């Protein structure tokens, strides 16, 4: 039982405690908590819709609801000093994003074959700009499926080392200091900000994942 | 309330599982050819 | 100002202009053609056809 | 009515274009409109007031 | 065409239909420009604002209602006016203010009614720029 | 490097999350749905 | 050996400036798609995908610089 | 041998900066073409071909800088 | 010797930043043209060829610089 | 002796840059002249020969910091 | 005496940056001409002048820097 | 002093860099001048000294750097 | 102090970059005066000491630079 595997039982050991332990009044409404997610469930499946929709938005709805669900849960609890986050490694969100891509691939080559080349020129780019583009677009598809993985994790390891490292100052600041009292609850304010901001970025990343992965499986699906 | 309506679970979920599969056989290789221990 | 929201349209914020100009036209540039300008007794009925009768709402 | 003689007259009809649609004129282009002052419609209000009022 | 033609127009009586002219200043929402021969088409809407009319006699003046100035690709400049400045006598100071301290007060009458109260006192306020 | 009872898991996990979402709460969402329907009618 | 790792880093370092443009590019891209929304509300739905190619070409760059200071690095 | 290669990995993280002007090239032709399309959506379908290419070009100079650092780097 | 090497390779690396320059021109060439074929669309055959001409003017001034970097490196 | 040329191609590689301005200042030279030829389409007779004149002029700008740099190569 | 000569070689390509500057000024001052004489082809007359002294003023830092360049390397 | 007149030089030439600042802002001055002008002719004599004045107060940055270049040199 | 009055005079020189800023700041400060001026004739009275304030903060900010590469010299 490493820190990944018991950080996983915990995910869902509070996944289960919001929607799933409720489950009492029979109704769309009488608890503000089935309320959270449906907001957050609707704002997904619209979204399901202006991205996927056409034939199959709803068929693959779910991998985006739940890879949204996982992220989002893994940076709720990601703040407090002792976060010993994620193992502090984070090397599975590099490995999340290559699997995903990685089945985006062997979907467009189920449905398309031969066809997926097709799909690294769009609408003109003749003879003469075909292998420059087809580089481009090839390597592109390596290039964005690496820095999503990537770009989650660093920032999570960079939030929560910026919060040890201010915090360091603090406790310098607050034993040098005798009897004057700008010294220490400024670094507690930016302390208060940082926070705030990391906490804040996890929600908006999970949903710029979300829609990510959501992008990339209209390129699979839809050839374009 | 959980009455159970069925929908798609594995019929059409199955290229990002065997996607998982060809990534596990190797996955664990990766390991244990970069053991270091 | 704003005429759009705030007000009704560019053709009252205009009338409201002209009206200006001429309410505050010198004595003796005031005469016949701006008193008709000034003079305005229409009313609007907006016939009820099937409902909302305006009544000869001034104008 | 038109009073085209000092005697006759005859109905004639004057349309009037939409702000919706004097946007889409062919020859809109060669016009340097502004956004800023909401060009279209102010120019259909004042259309209609002046060939009404003719 | 050679040079340009303004067809100033009021609806009492047409000021004018297509003298020509040297230059003219044409106050607009973005702001004056001067037209005075060929230039490109335009269309735009006349702020209340001094419409100089810059000829080789002398540079005549007119204070605008309010109107529209278009231009079309044939150097023609077709301005649309209601009531002009004529000169100088058109310049009253008293009733000026008169009108602008006693309206300001239903400046704050009702929404459509107070928007055009506070229109009308600041084209009062152009009118005083315009009474130097 | 340690990778088994996380990734297995983690599709495991999104099955399980698959099967208490489409299976218990989108037929409660639909049920409501479809519950007020009927009551219109 | 040292000045030779010594390099490696002040290279990866001077190769990491050259996605700030990439950033700002990302950027002006998703100004113009608001900018365009503005003018045009209608045409958003059509109009957002070619803002989604941009930033992934130039995140492409960007990852391009990053190619060359990780080679650089390891 | 050691400020030969030292060198070579300095010339090839300062000349991988080429990708920045890239990326700033391809948004600012994306950007006109969305304002473009946005204030005339006729023009799309015959805007769209030579907006393509110019930002594949301009990113294919930003190619040409990063194949630069490559020989540098080999 | 095997300073002048690494002199040369630093001044070439250095010589790669002017690419940067030929980028961002090209595209704002491409940009003003988007802007101006979407205003009226007529213009747009005459201006090709000379958009076209300088676009290719700025590819040559990026092309000097790459030459003389290239002229450094060999 | 190597010191020498070693600075000599280290300030015509810093030298280089400079065409960066020179080319970019053309090309929105010319991103003008496409602006105003598309908002007036009769003014191009007038507007090719100015800037043309802008585009030399830059370029000539240019160059004479080229010839720099060509003179810390070669002189 | 290798080093200070080597030093002034490495300080003279350094002034050579202000180019930049004076080419994207001479570039300004001659697009805003541009524009203004095809938005006002009857303005020319006089803004002509006032573009060239204008584009002389900038011009006078590029040839200042190339004058200091020049000095410091004889 | 060797090497003190070597850090003279090499300083003279990065502080030379500020007569681009110079340069660019005048001829953003006179950009917005000329476009002024095309827009209101009439306005062309109330700009002039106050563009003037702007135009020296741009140039006293060319100039500290001049004054700032000349302490580094003599 | 060899090493130290090199480092002292690199730094002056480095440190005259701030004038960049200032001659920016006044720059488009007045360009930004000659658009409104232009554009209305009365607000020139009122928003001139407002131009005046603005250039004067940025040639206090170059004030502050030129006291800070002074220092590094005397």
């Amino acid at each position: 039982l490493t820190t990944f595997s018991l950080y996983t039982i915990i995910v869902l050991l509070v996944i289960t405690s919001l929607y799933t332990l409720t489950n009492n009044n029979n109704k769309i409404i009488g608890s503000r908590w089935l309320i959270s997610q449906e907001a957050i469930y609707d704002t997904i499946m619209n979204m399901t819709k202006g991205q996927i929709g056409g034939k199959n938005w709803g068929l693959y709805f779910p991998m985006i609801f739940t890879l949204f669900m996982f992220i989002f849960i893994a940076n709720l609890i990601s703040m407090i000093p002792y976060s010993f986050a994620l193992s502090a490694h984070l090397v599975f969100i590099i490995s999340l994003s290559i699997v995903i891509w990685l089945g985006n691939t062997i979907l467009g080559l189920y449905k398309h074959g031969w066809v997926f080349f097709s799909l690294f020129v769009p609408a003109g780019t003749p003879l003469p700009l075909v292998p420059l583009l087809v580089i481009i677009e090839t390597l592109s598809y390596f290039a964005r499926a690496i820095s999503l993985g990537l770009r989650l994790g660093s920032n999570i390891l960079a939030g929560h080392l910026l919060m040890v490292i201010l915090a360091g100052l603090t406790f310098n600041f607050m034993l040098i200091n005798l009897f004057t009292l700008v010294f220490g609850f400024v670094p507690l304010a930016m302390i208060l900000a940082i926070m705030m901001l990391e906490f804040a970025i996890g929600i908006i990343q999970g949903y710029v994942w979300a829609i990510l992965t959501a992008s990339y499986l209209k390129d699979a699906v839809y050839l374009h | 309330m959980l009455k159970r309506f069925p929908t798609p679970i594995l019929k059409v979920y199955w290229p990002f599982f065997v996607a998982g599969a060809a990534v596990y056989y190797g996955m664990s290789k990766a390991a244990d050819l970069s053991s270091n221990t | 100002s704003a005429w759009r929201k705030a007000g009704i349209s560019y053709a009252a914020y205009l009338n409201v202009a002209a009206q200006a100009i001429r309410s505050s036209l010198k004595t003796e540039l005031q005469t016949a053609s701006v008193l008709n300008r000034s003079q305005t007794d229409a009313f609007y009925t907006q016939y009820k056809n099937g409902t909302a009768a305006s009544e000869p709402t001034p104008i | 009515n038109d009073p085209v003689s000092s005697l006759s007259f005859e109905p004639s009809e004057k349309p009037i274009f939409n702000a919706k649609t004097i946007e889409q004129s062919p020859s809109f282009g060669k016009f340097e409109i502004d956004t800023d002052a909401n060009v279209p419609r102010d120019l259909f209000e004042y259309t209609l007031a002046n060939q009404m009022l003719t | 065409s050679s040079g340009l033609k303004l067809q100033f127009a009021l609806p009492h009586e047409t000021l004018y239909s297509g003298s020509e002219v040297t230059q003219v200043n044409l106050p607009a929402k973005s702001g004056r420009i001067g037209v005075l021969a060929n230039h490109v088409p335009t269309v735009e809407q006349l702020l209340p604002g001094v419409v100089e009319v810059m000829e080789g006699s002398n540079s005549k003046k007119f204070f605008i209602s309010g109107g529209f100035a278009t231009v079309q690709p044939d150097s023609q400049l077709c301005v649309t006016a209601i009531e002009a400045f004529p000169l100088e006598s058109f310049s009253q100071e008293n009733i000026k203010n008169l009108l602008a301290e006693a309206k300001k007060n239903v400046s704050s009458s009702d929404a459509r009614e107070a928007a055009e109260a506070a229109i009308q006192v600041e084209v009062l306020e152009n009118l005083q720029s315009v009474l130097k | 490097f340690y990778f088994m009872n996380q990734l297995t898991y983690g599709f495991l996990l999104m099955i399980t999350l698959l099967i208490l979402f489409s299976q218990f709460f989108l037929p409660m969402i639909l049920r409501l749905y479809v519950s007020r329907l009927f009551i219109s009618k | 050996m040292q000045l030779v790792l010594a390099a490696k880093y002040i290279g990866a370092g001077i190769s990491t400036i050259g996605l700030l443009g990439a950033g700002i590019g990302i950027a002006i891209v998703f100004a113009a798609l608001i900018n365009g929304v503005s003018r045009n509300p209608s045409i958003k739905d059509t109009v957002f995908p070619m803002a989604i190619l941009g930033f992934a070409l130039s995140e492409a760059t960007g990852l391009f610089c990053l190619m060359v200071s990780f080679l650089l690095l390891f």
